[PDB]
């Protein structure tokens, strides 16, 4: 009857993605999203589930990825933040939990080479840039909304000891905290070969050591996009192909209304 | 069983969707359009449908009485040197414009036809004598039978054709007249023509129009001021609208885009360009 | 027939 | 040899089936009035010519 | 076990046609083809049914497809009035009725673009060179047999009063008849997009007001070929690409025998 | 497909229920005529809005 | 079950009284009104009611044919310099004041509407001559049909447009129309604009009237004598009654006690004085 | 008599 692997479509609210290029799809440590339940609940509040007006697909901002490209970060729910409905509900109340459809895109052509590695990381702290101090990253540079972060080739230690940059320093082979990243295959991931796949799709279970938590100190998951095989075209020596990432929040539910959150984010 | 006034279908509730099923994904080099419904590729709610096509269906679309042509007739005096003028109109659905474009959304078509006769009169000397009431006879003259030549010759008598006698001030005439075509259907385009031209035969004699099937289709209908010839002229006008009713059609086509230029599908220089300025991205 | 009330 | 249906009764008075009666006075059926009863199709042999039959959630191409 | 949309074949008579490239096949207003019924037949006499002899594909003159090409045009029975058997049959009988498989074939490459759009219109009626008379182009230039007519982009009236041309002008976007091509799709058709199928096949019914008629002096399928996208390769300026056309009669009969007609065809 | 209806008789003859006949002509029930046959309801919903129900014998405000 | 002509309550006999009950007693605060009839405040005899309330049903109130505009049109001499006047009516309940007023009592309402035409000429020269019997059409040009430029125009064709054609001196003209609203019901008060000022775009582009909601709610009336012109001139009104069968109506509301200031709720200074002078404590 | 529907 010709259904594939390959060919999927994905439907939230009023968004839907079709793929006739996939590499079959990712459910992060076989759990799928889910409400909290009963047994496990802690605020006593009625939630506040805003189902279809904040699980759906938001759109971040388009990555280019050329030969010089070391790597890309984000981390939910920060990335979504400023997303509609659902950074309003996530900043006005307390307490926040939520799932996510991850789907990252990148096509080019049959005589293109590479391949990105997407890894959905459970907590991603990542290495800060001093030598002379610790633990030192400032919320503003933690934090970088929907823009994400990148990897750098090269650890280069902030020397201004007057004035600290503090900030990340995330260096690619150490997957920017400290560990290889050979390894990094035992978080949830996929690969997009672009002589195989045109995208990435993982979808993210909430998880955390606690069944609800502070989204706006909090970040559950860490999306890290490196490239393990380098961009390579026909014969162009500086070729580009874009990445657009394209994020759902899932199964989200609040507790403790009160008045915004207005952080100060600069 | 569906009637044309049900109502539409439902709309069903539909959830979020994670599968190798792909609806919206398609390919219209095939012919076919793909019958998608909201909730293939959005999160629907249900909802009870009472809308209906009921006035959409061919009989409620072309329900409704045309205009389809103005015949002038008068009746003069006695002693005017021009004669009393007689009115000869050959049936047809296009010496207007509008009923024709809604009968050709479509090639072929099969009705029953009413006929509704509007007679108004008016004074054109600046006179000031009278007229008694007029009668008018529409007679209708099919393909074949004697054409009259001046308002009251022999062939006015009418045993054969039928005619109508209307009072002037009456309520409209009107008429029904069944499927009267030679052809199972009748043909609102045919392309062909009614003559074949042989090689041995002469040029002249094998030529014909295009698009013409035969030279007198439907006949004629013929209108005259019973009344004689009065002192002070009368001038009328029969306007004659018309209804297709118990009607059937096949072969659905385009609209007409560019105005109509003669019985056939011609159109005419300077009238071809429809479409107005607007850009791409500009709502 | 015809329906009363 | 009366004729009674039933009217779809649109905005219901303030006041059960409504109907009307309907008898043909002539004998050459053209010269009756539109009965309005029609029926509908499905659009399929304009929209969906194709020779093997489509389904939606399938590859249009295979 | 292997069957696909995509690849047909097609036997008619000593005729086979393969496609490993289809995007399925059309069956006009879903009739397929049939002979005429006692319930519906007029002339008494026996028909003649040629069969086999007739009811094969004809391969008619290859055309051929450019950047500056506007359209192509051919009306049927017409454009198989000199093929073999059943030409001879039609001018032999004064009565005729038959139904068509109309196959095209355009192939090109993975590297070439461009979309034809393949209509079958009943009762193509075009619209003539003149604006000082109506109605009037000769059963010569009406018929143009095997070879087909062209679509112009522009109306450019014949101004020779004195002989005229008694020709079709018929303009591109407008059909050739007064309506808009946007809308020619409410006609049987199938697209020949490149990238997707090497050709179009419809199967078409006799369609007409009357179940039998003189084939001489009436076409009853017009077969409409215009480029919906422009054909474009790689980089040349000015490519090129065949566009042949085969046409096989089905189900036909024929009444009225006496001798031959010998029309004035020029 | 006649309707038969009874007249509340007001000022009777000096001559048992009196009826009229209704006839409908048209499919459309918007060419009906008014039927007249209408109902009452009770003003509760604006003369006694209020969320408890109210006994008059006893006191508003309690 | 109970019917708009059913009686009203009889009246019980009722005695004297010492009790703990307060009938007379209540507190209008609540937003109630206190339910009490005669027997609850006084001693009462045994009546049987026969009156009913019939007359004042919805239907009944509104069971009558209402005056909504005046329409005039001509038919000029052929010669006279200016043109011959068709019209052309917005159609509406507001352009009079007496319907409007019932209609107001209600916030929405719903109803099948009936449309009587009265149709009466006259002539207005000093003149002498005459002119035989005018037929009128009048044409209704629904919101995106092309509005009549001319007396004798195309648009008077009619082959989708639903016309009336009159003949002067014959009862007069009368049509029902559904409920033709794209709401549930008709809005008598629309509290809102038709169009949201954004601030990104410019001021003047989200700029709407109040109270209004389509622009044009439900075409056009287009009326016009279809006789040539005559050399003596007829002026004609058409007088259009308007009567709501079969209607529902919602949300009561205070009636209009000043003066109508055109199509919606604006009052006009030196007309907001209604009630008169009276004192206090004088009967 | 009268055939309903
Ligand atoms: C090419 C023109 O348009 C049509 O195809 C077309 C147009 C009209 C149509 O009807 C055919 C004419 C039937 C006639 C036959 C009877 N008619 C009569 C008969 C009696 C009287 C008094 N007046 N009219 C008048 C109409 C059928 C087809
Ligand atoms: C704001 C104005 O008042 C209203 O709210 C209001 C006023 C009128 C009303 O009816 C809507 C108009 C319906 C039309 C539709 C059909 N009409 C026709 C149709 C045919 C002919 C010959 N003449 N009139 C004329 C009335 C509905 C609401
Ligand atoms: C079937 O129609 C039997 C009932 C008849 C009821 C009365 C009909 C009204 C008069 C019709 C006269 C005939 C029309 C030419
Ligand atoms: C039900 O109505 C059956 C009895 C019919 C009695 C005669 C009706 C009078 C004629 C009505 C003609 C139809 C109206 C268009």
């Amino acid at each position: 009857c010709g259904y594939s692997d390959r060919v999927l479509q994905l439907t939230l609210g009023n968004s839907t993605i079709t793929t006739q290029e996939a590499a079959n799809s990712v459910v992060a440590y076989g759990r799928w999203p889910e409400y909290l339940r009963d047994s496990e609940a802690n605020p006593v509040d009625q939630p506040t589930e805003p189902d279809v007006a904040a699980c759906r697909f938001y759109t971040l901002d388009t990555v280019s990825w050329t030969k010089e490209s070391r790597g890309w970060w984000w981390k939910l729910p920060d990335a979504l933040r400023d997303m509609g409905l659902f950074g309003q509900n996530m900043y006005y109340h307390y307490l926040g939990r939520s799932g996510y459809t991850v789907h990252v895109q990148c096509n080019a052509s049959k005589f293109h080479q590479g391949a990105l590695g997407v890894f959905a990381v459970p907590e991603m702290c990542l290495a800060g840039d001093s030598n002379t101090t610790t633990m030192h990253t400032s919320y503003q540079n933690a934090n970088p909304g929907e823009k994400g972060g990148t990897f750098t080739g090269t650890f280069t230690p902030d020397n201004n000891q007057t004035s600290p940059a503090r900030r990340f320093c995330p260096v690619d082979y150490l997957l920017g905290n400290g560990t290889l990243l050979g390894n990094a295959f035992v978080f949830p991931h996929q690969i997009i070969n672009l002589r195989t796949n045109n995208c990435a799709t993982l979808v993210l279970p909430y998880v955390n050591s606690l069944s609800i938590d502070s989204m706006v100190k909090h970040n559950n998951w860490g999306i890290a996009i490196l490239p393990l095989a380098p961009l390579n075209f026909a014969s162009e020596s500086s070729p580009e192909i874009p990445i657009t990432l394209t994020i759902a929040p899932m199964c989200c539910e609040f507790n403790g209304l009160r008045n915004i959150t207005l952080p100060r984010l600069q | 069983a569906a009637t044309s006034r049900d109502a539409l279908p439902n709309t069903e509730a539909s959830g979020p969707t994670h599968s190798k099923e792909i609806p919206a994904l398609t390919a219209v080099e095939t012919g076919a359009t793909n019958p998608l419904v909201p909730s293939d590729t959005v999160q629907t709610r249900h909802v009870v449908q009472h809308r209906s096509r009921s006035e959409s269906s061919i009989e409620s679309f072309f329900a409704r009485g045309a205009c389809v042509t103005i015949m002038t007739v008068d009746n003069p005096a006695s002693t005017t040197n021009k004669d009393k003028l007689f009115a000869v109109w050959k049936i047809t659905y296009k010496d207007t414009v509008q009923l024709r474009r809604k009968l050709e959304f479509f090639t072929y078509s099969r009705f029953d036809m009413e006929l509704t006769f509007v007679v108004t009169a008016n004074f054109t000397e600046t006179n000031n004598g009278h007229a008694l009431n007029q009668v008018y006879q529409i007679m209708y003259v099919p393909p074949g039978a004697p054409v009259p030549e001046k308002w009251d010759d022999y062939t006015w008598q009418t045993s054969s054709n039928p005619s109508i006698f209307y009072t002037y001030g009456t309520a409209p005439a009107r008429i029904s007249v069944p499927y009267v075509g030679i052809s199972n259907a009748y043909s609102h385009f045919y392309d062909g023509f009614s003559k074949v031209p042989l090689k041995d035969q002469s040029a002249a004699l094998g030529d014909s129009l295009y698009g013409a099937a035969s030279l007198n289709d439907f006949g004629i209908l013929a209108v005259r001021v019973v009344n004689d010839h009065n002192p002070t002229k009368v001038t009328s006008k029969i306007r004659v609208y018309l209804k297709p009713k118990h009607i059937r059609v096949w072969c659905p086509r385009p609209p007409r885009a560019v105005a109509y230029y003669g019985p056939g599908v011609d159109y005419k220089d300077g009238t071809l360009t429809p479409l107005s300025t607007k850009d791409l991205t500009t709502y | 027939g015809s329906s009363s009330t | 040899g009366a004729q009674v249906s039933s009217q779809k009764v649109g905005a219901h008075e303030n006041s059960s089936t409504i109907n009307y009666t309907t008898i043909n006075y002539y004998r050459d059926s053209a010269s009756n009035a539109a009965s309005k009863q029609d029926f509908s199709q499905d659009p399929s042999k304009f929209t969906e010519p194709i020779k093997d039959v489509l389904i939606k959630t399938a590859p249009m191409l295979n």
